[PDB]
């Protein structure tokens, strides 16, 4: 996925999957 | 070369609409989030929101929701920020930036490619040349030190003005200060030169003020005060 | 809404270590990022995911995060490291990013210098234009911070004051200016106006009067 954003350990920015 | 190029400086009035642009090149525009950052004069960075150009997924911080619309046109690799009704408080530098372009920051939240910024001024003021007032050197004798003399360049809009002395023939001791902005919406600044207090009654001092946006030029001679019995 | 707190001012001498903190209640689970912004320039990413430097960023910049605090450390501070530094992170819900309030890092690269102060009264020409401006010009000071207070007949005046932030001169000392805006009536009715400039341990005061020359 190119849209996903890592924002913390084991966590992505909301709805970026 | 990976690059974001922003549109040019803008001066607008409250109530007017404005759309500023961020042109991407050198990479796949659809695949990276583009963010917009506001910086009001002398203040900190504020994250307004961002957009993923592939599907135009757009998010705003709560205080910026409805305060400026972010969009993108991937057919010309351009992201936008726009207002339908500008406010004076929209006065700011605006940056666009790509998220996660380089190295292990890819897939991450670091903004690592930045546009050069777009300055936006929103003001109810209309264009106006300055009034130039002489700032007369003190009457006091110095034995034999210096005196400060200058020109007050008052109530102009927009920036900038340039100032010179004796048609550029006087440079040492010359000091031109940055502008202040009054609640009237007009700017003022001062330019001062420090000279031998002995040369007062002798030398001629003339400030040359140029305000291009209003096509105004003013030359003003600055002499000792009348009450100055020298 | 979510905010990240930073001290506004940190000062160091060249070669010393500067530490810049960033605090927020979502930081225990969210990465911190750091941006450097020099005067006149766009921000630059210097740290991402707490501790990682992009290539080209000098190793003297390091970062960490623990609980509600993230820290940017500048070891062996250089004169060119003087800049604003902003932390950056998401809220706990991961629905927006925010910048910290910013820390100005001052690197003391020259000796202290006290300001020269010049105060001009309104010209009779300006008075005739139905306006009045006292102009207080401040120059050759270091470091780049001063406080300006205006007085009328020895009482504090706050209305009508506009002061510029310090700006770097060619000689690397600083300048600033402060304006007191009055009606010609106010100017003529008082007997003294003073501009008082404070810097470190020095106060410089200049005074003008409508009835004196």
């Amino acid at each position: 996925t190119r849209k996903s954003i890592r924002i913390g350990p084991g966590q992505a920015f909301y709805a970026t999957g | 070369e990976v690059q974001l190029v922003q549109s040019g400086a803008e001066v607008k009035k409250p109530g007017e609409s404005l759309k500023i642009s961020c042109k991407a090149s050198g990479y796949s525009f659809s695949s990276y989030w583009i963010a917009w950052v506001r910086q009001m004069p002398g203040k900190g960075l504020e994250w307004m929101g961002f957009i993923y150009p592939a599907d135009s997924d757009t998010r705003y911080s709560p205080s910026f929701q409805g305060q400026g619309t972010i969009s993108a046109d991937k057919s010309i690799s351009t992201a936008y920020l726009q207002w339908s009704s500008l406010k004076a408080s929209d006065t700011a530098m605006y940056y666009c930036a790509i998220l996660g372009f380089w190295g292990a920051n890819r897939g991450g939240g670091g903004m690592d490619v930045w546009g050069q910024g777009t300055t936006v001024i929103v003001s109810s003021a209309s264009t106006k040349g300055p009034s130039v007032f002489p700032l007369a050197p003190s009457s006091k004798s110095t034995s034999g030190g210096t005196a400060a003399l200058g020109c007050l360049v008052k109530d102009y809009f927009p920036e900038p003005v340039t100032v010179s002395w004796n048609s550029g023939a006087l440079t040492s001791g010359v000091h031109t200060f940055p502008a202040v902005l009054q609640s009237s919406g007009l700017y003022s600044l001062s330019s001062v030169v420090t000279v031998p207090s002995s040369s007062l009654g002798t030398q001629t001092y003339i400030c040359n003020v140029n305000h291009k946006p209003s096509n105004t030029k003013v030359d003003k001679k600055v002499e000792p005060k009348s009450c100055d019995k020298t | 809404s979510y905010e990240l707190t930073q001290p506004p001012s940190v000062s160091v001498s060249p070669g010393q270590t500067a530490r810049i903190t960033c605090s927020g209640d979502a930081l225990p689970e969210k990465y911190a990022y750091w941006y450097q912004q020099k005067s006149g320039q766009a921000p630059v990413l210097i740290i991402y995911e707490d501790s990682k430097r992009p290539s080209g960023i000098p190793e003297r910049f390091s970062g960490s995060r623990s609980g509600t605090m993230a820290t940017l450390t500048i070891s062996g501070a250089q004169v060119d490291d003087e800049a604003d530094y902003y932390c950056y992170s998401t809220n706990s819900g991961g629905t927006f990013f925010v910048f910290g309030t910013g820390t100005k890092v001052t690197v003391l690269g020259q000796p202290k210098a006290n300001p020269t102060v010049t105060l001009f009264p309104p010209s009779s020409e300006e008075l005739q234009a139905n306006k009045a401006t006292l102009v207080c010009l401040i120059s050759d000071f270091y470091p780049g911070a001063v406080t300006v207070a205006w007085k009328a007949d020895s009482s504090p005046v706050k209305a009508g004051v506009e002061t510029t932030t310090p700006s770097k001169q060619s000689n690397n000392k600083y300048a600033a200016s402060s304006y007191l805006s009055l009606t010609p009536e106010q100017w003529k009715s008082h007997r003294s106006y003073s501009c008082q400039v404070t810097h470190e341990g020095s106060t410089v005061e200049k005074t003008v009067a409508p009835t004196e020359c």
